[PDB]
């Protein structure tokens, strides 16, 4: 997978997109703990657009 | 004979009577 | 449809026995058969007879000529130099087939006189009057004559018919097949102080003109075979059952209170077997005879059962009540389905053995609970998968060799090995449980009721077998009755588990796909092992996830490997809610050990044991701990205990300790958790924190609150903490320190359990608990550190072993003055002395066990001492002890002891075929070949045991250690 | 000598 280090209060932000996006089967493939998540490789550049509202 | 003496095994003519029967009843 | 292999049909048989001489061990009598020839030109009539001296034979009061020859007396010639076992097995199968009444053959060939040929061509009756004499029988009738003086009733001398299957040829001439049904008239002229018990109902008992002897007349109007006819003559104490009044119980003298207490349960067994089936008990009486030096522990004949007296216990004896209870129950099950409904061939024996074992398992389910039923079914299934993976497989219903992977022929019951016979009955009742799984239990009981109802409409006709063959079941008739009552046929299940002779092996491993929320199982079979076969049917799997327990059916075709099943939510980890179980209840689980991404808590492949299988599933250790704690199935708790021995983590120690502390767990799971906790504790030394395992738990459960090292006085009225209390030090003694020696904290604890034992207050005996204490003392013995092979004397004894030796000396000597119930402490102390001799503590001398293996001792002491002598002659390579054991096989009075010596010398052999030993002479090969050929010619169970011993020692080919 | 299978806790009905 793709190791992504984040904030514990921000981990659930990517989980809400998993239950909303209907592109693939499941966005998050393995949730290690509160500061480490995994992902099919393709949405880091798309997430940069959501920084303006975050 | 002084240390650990065993009473020798004697055969019974009818062994079920001394095996199966209760003695305190 | 049944067509006879015999050219005649036997209608009636009179068996008259006079002059039973107990001093000379001799009977005289006659036999009068009433045959109807079915083919004209009958000429010779072939009957079965062993050991009887035939004096004269008269056919229709005309003197006839007979010729007798028994090919099974010496199977191969004495001057043949063959020494391989396949030659003997083929010759023994041919010899048994040459005396087989299931073919047309027989041992006594009587020639019909010439003037009766016009009486035999137009098919009219023939009455054959043989009179015979048993001079000193080596088989069939066993004479137990004690050597106390007095009259034969005052010393306790008795006779009983022993043997298995068709062994009635050993005491009168008959047609000794299960398919020749006839009515019977049985007269026995015995002493006036004795009683003669046999099959049928006693019509009268007349005195002789001197009033010193009396004749018992029995009549059997239900047509039985000759193989179901028995006899017990002795000075028996008669007891009529106070609940059922056609049932009489006979015991040996001075054992009437034990008989009263022991046979007081049997009316409930009668009521069970008559309410699950809807037929009443078919015979007009029932007789239970308890005897000494029995052949088997329980034998069942027509309207009669012969048990050994060693089943008789009093009211204060526990740990023997369930065993005697289930012996009575399986004798009654065989009364229904081995003696009333009989066998059509030697094939279709699996039907009768399966119905007997299956209804006895239904009795065990109702009596001892569903959990004891599941534990029994699992132990039988483990037994058969161990035996079938060990050697070939058991083939129910062969077709006539069909099974050539094993060293004997399966065409006849008297060529089977005894372990094969035991596993045959075991597999038959498990396959009947499988047929109940496919076709529901009420339809199964309707099948059995239809068979019994056909037999009981058949049993009242007088036509000579026009209708008496509806009392004989076959495989095709059983499958046709199943198809009649249900509309489903079981021919794939019959083809897989009966006709094919193998069990299946499952290797499973899972992986949870988090993305698609599925569970990918991976089940592969090992089908290239010698005992295995390939399963292609459906397979149930039970997955416990956080949302509950869900069952899934998997189709496991030949090319299948990955099975994707769907998984449910994990919303019972979001809120704390209770997780619902396999039953309707729900519990609080500690979900800290579970993975965060997977909802599934445990997986069980084939939970209901619906195939004959051995599962090897690869779960994670927390899944095994959850399955041990929160499962509502005892076989899954047992398999999780068995799989937790590979994970010695402290969470598994906490799981087994929580199982041990928990009443409302089944007690046989806690008794297994003791030994599992001992093994785990031995594996995590140099990590264990506090006291030794189970000690604090023993002092918390079974000792005083004010004194921790003083045990509470014995009150054994709970029967589950009694079993747990007597099994916990036995497992606690398997604790070992870093130095591989048992700790002196556990040995001192066991010795304080022995010293502070007070049993003056409970209503139950203490013999099994004290015997288990001796077993716990024997478990603590580690091998001694002998230096330069120093002779083991009294001064250089271990300081630990001197206390153990003092205790077992005190226990054995106190048993010599105040004996136990079945000398359980003698057996435990002999076993412990053999444990001390196996390590370098006591000198390796077999003279003590050779003195306890004499004839006059109790049979449990005898078999424990002979087990010690067999272990000694394996370890010390003793020639003279092996000659002692072989001599005791040849001439011992009790044949059960001879069979047990051959059995123990097969299980623990002095050498195998791979070993070079000093005991591999041509002399030993010649002795064992003479023991197979001659010598064991009178028992049919000693000869199969000698064949098993020759196979274990020298193999299927020519003995290698030979010119 | 008795039931000894804790059946009401494993199979509650």
């Amino acid at each position: 997978g793709v190791l992504i280090e984040c904030d514990p209060a921000m981990k659930q932000f990517l989980l809400y997109l998993d239950e909303s996006n209907a592109l693939g089967k499941k966005f998050i493939i393995q949730d290690i703990d509160d500061t480490h998540v995994f992902v099919i490789a393709e949405l880091v550049n798309v997430l940069q657009e959501r920084v303006g509202e975050l | 004979v002084s240390t650990f003496p065993l009473i020798a095994a004697r055969p019974f003519t009818i062994p079920y009577l001394t095996a199966l029967l209760p003695s305190e009843l | 449809g049944f067509e006879s292999p015999r050219p005649y049909k036997l209608t009636h048989q009179v068996v008259c026995i006079n002059n039973i001489n107990f001093q000379r061990k001799s009977v005289v009598g006659f036999v009068e058969l009433t045959i109807f020839p079915t083919v004209a030109n009958l000429n010779r009539i072939k009957l079965n007879s062993k050991q009887c001296r035939i004096y004269r034979v008269r056919i229709n009061d005309l003197e006839a000529a007979f010729i007798y020859n028994d090919p099974t007396l010496e199977v191969c010639h004495s001057e043949s130099k063959q020494r391989n076992l396949n030659y003997f097995s083929n010759a023994y199968a041919a010899a048994v087939s040459a005396v087989d009444p299931d073919a047309g053959n027989g041992e006594l060939c009587i020639k019909v006189p010439s003037e009766l040929w016009k009486h035999v061509d137009e098919l009219k009756v023939l009455k054959i009057h043989i009179n015979f004499s048993l001079d000193q029988p080596k088989g069939g009738l066993h004479f137990v004559v004690p050597s106390v003086e007095g009259s034969m009733a005052e010393r306790g001398a008795h006779v009983f018919s022993c043997g298995y299957q068709n062994s009635t040829r050993f005491w009168f001439p008959c047609v000794d097949s299960y398919s020749e049904l006839c009515t019977w008239k049985l007269e026995f002229t015995v002493d006036a102080a004795m009683v003669a018990v046999s099959n049928g109902d006693l019509v009268e008992t007349v005195y002789t003109h001197d009033m010193r002897k009396k004749t018992f007349h029995y009549m059997l109007t239900i047509p039985t075979a000759a193989s179901n006819i028995s006899l017990a003559i002795g000075p028996f104490e008669i007891l009529v059952d106070p609940y059922m009044h056609e049932v009489t119980h006979f015991c040996l003298p001075q054992l009437l209170p034990l008989l009263k207490h022991t046979t007081s349960y049997l009316h409930e067994v009668f009521e069970f077997y008559e309410e699950i089936l809807t037929c009443r008990y078919p015979y007009s009486c029932f007789k239970t005879v308890f005897i000494d030096e029995a052949y088997v522990e329980v034998a069942a004949y027509a309207s009669m059962s012969i048990f050994s007296t060693n089943l008789l216990h009093s009211a204060m004896i526990i740990d023997e009540t369930p065993l005697t209870r289930r012996c009575l129950a399986q004798s009654l099950a065989q009364q229904f389905f081995g003696c009333f409904i009989s066998r059509m061939s030697w094939s279709d024996e699996w039907v009768l053995k399966g119905i007997s074992g299956y209804i006895y398992g239904l009795w065990m389910k109702k009596t001892f609970g569903v959990n004891e039923y599941r534990h029994w079914i699992k132990e039988e299934l483990d037994k058969i998968v161990a035996y079938e993976l060990k050697t070939g497989g058991v083939l129910l219903h062969p077709i006539f060799n069909p099974a050539s992977h094993l060293h004997f022929s399966i065409k006849h019951p008297h060529t089977l090995s005894w372990e094969y016979y035991s596993m045959f009955q075991c597999k038959a009742h498990l396959v009947m449980r499988l047929i109940e799984n496919r076709i529901s239990m009420e339809f199964m009981l309707q099948v059995f009721n239809k068979l019994l109802s056909l037999a009981s409409t058949a049993s009242s006709q007088k036509f000579q077998s026009h209708m008496w063959s509806q009392m004989l079941v076959s495989t095709s008739g059983f499958l046709k009755s199943i198809s009649n009552v249900s509309g489903k046929d079981i021919q794939p299940l019959i083809k897989q588990w009966v006709d094919q002779s193998g069990v299946v092996k499952f290797y499973g491993s899972f992986a949870f796909n988090r993305k698609r929320n599925v569970l990918e199982l991976e089940i592969k079979q090992d089908y290239t092992s010698p005992g295995t076969q390939k399963y292609v049917g459906p397979l149930k799997v039970t997955v416990q996830e956080l949302d509950g327990s869900f069952n899934h059916t998997l189709q496991i075709e030949e090319n299948s490997l990955k099975h994707d099943i769907p998984c449910h939510s994990k919303s019972r980890r979001n809120k704390k809610k209770k997780i619902p179980l396999m039953n309707g209840e729900e519990v609080d689980m500690d979900l800290s050990a579970m993975d965060a991404d997977s909802p599934l808590l445990w997986i069980r492949i084939d939970p209901d044991m619906s195939v004959l299988r051995k599962v090897e599933f690869e779960q994670a250790d927390f899944m095994w701990q959850y399955q041990l704690r929160y499962e509502r199935d005892v076989v899954a708790q047992q398999e999780s205990i068995l799989a937790l021995e590979k994970f010695p983590t402290p969470a598994s120690r906490l799981a087994l300790t929580d199982i041990l502390e928990q009443e409302q767990c089944f007690y046989r799971v806690r008794m297994s958790a003791c030994f599992c906790l001992a093994k785990i504790a031995n594996s995590m030394v140099s990590t264990w924190t506090g006291p030794p395992a189970m000690k604090s738990l023993f002092t918390r459960m079974f000792c005083c609150k004010s004194c921790p090292n003083i045990v509470k006085t014995n009150n054994f009225m709970s029967f589950q903490s009694y079993f747990l209390q007597k099994t916990m030090p036995v497992a606690m003694a398997l604790l070992r320190d870093v130095h591989n020696l048992c700790p002196k904290e556990v040995l001192t604890f066991i010795l304080d359990l022995i010293k502070y034992n007070d049993n003056r207050k409970n209503k139950f005996s203490d013999n099994y608990y004290r015997a288990e204490m001796i077993d716990a003392l024997a478990n603590s013995v580690t091998p001694a550190v002998s230096v330069n092979n120093e002779v083991r004397t009294l001064d250089n004894l271990n300081p630990d072993v001197r206390l153990i030796l003092e205790e077992i000396t005190r226990f054995l000597n106190m048993e010599k003055l105040l004996p136990s119930y079945r000398h359980t402490i003698t057996v435990s102390c002999l076993r412990a002395i053999r444990v001390l001799q196996k390590n370098g503590h006591v000198p390796s001398d077999p003279a003590l066990f050779k003195s306890y293996a004499e004839y006059g001792h109790f049979v449990d002491i005898r078999i424990a001492a002979l087990e010690a002598v067999v272990d000694y002659t394996k370890v010390d390579r003793s020639y003279e002890e092996l000659q002692w054991l072989l001599n005791m096989i040849q001439n011992d009075p009790v044949p059960y002891v001879r069979h047990k010596i051959l059995n123990m010398l097969t299980k623990n052999p002095p050498f195998t075929k791979n070993m070079e030993s000093p005991l591999c002479n041509e002399a030993l090969v010649d002795q064992l070949w003479k023991l197979m050929n001659s010598g064991t010619s009178h028992d049919w169970r000693l000869r199969c045991g000698a064949v098993d011993l020759y196979f274990t020692l020298f193999g299927l080919s020519r003995p290698s250690c030979l010119p | 000598p008795w039931n000894l299978s804790n059946d009401e806790y494993y199979y509650p009905k």
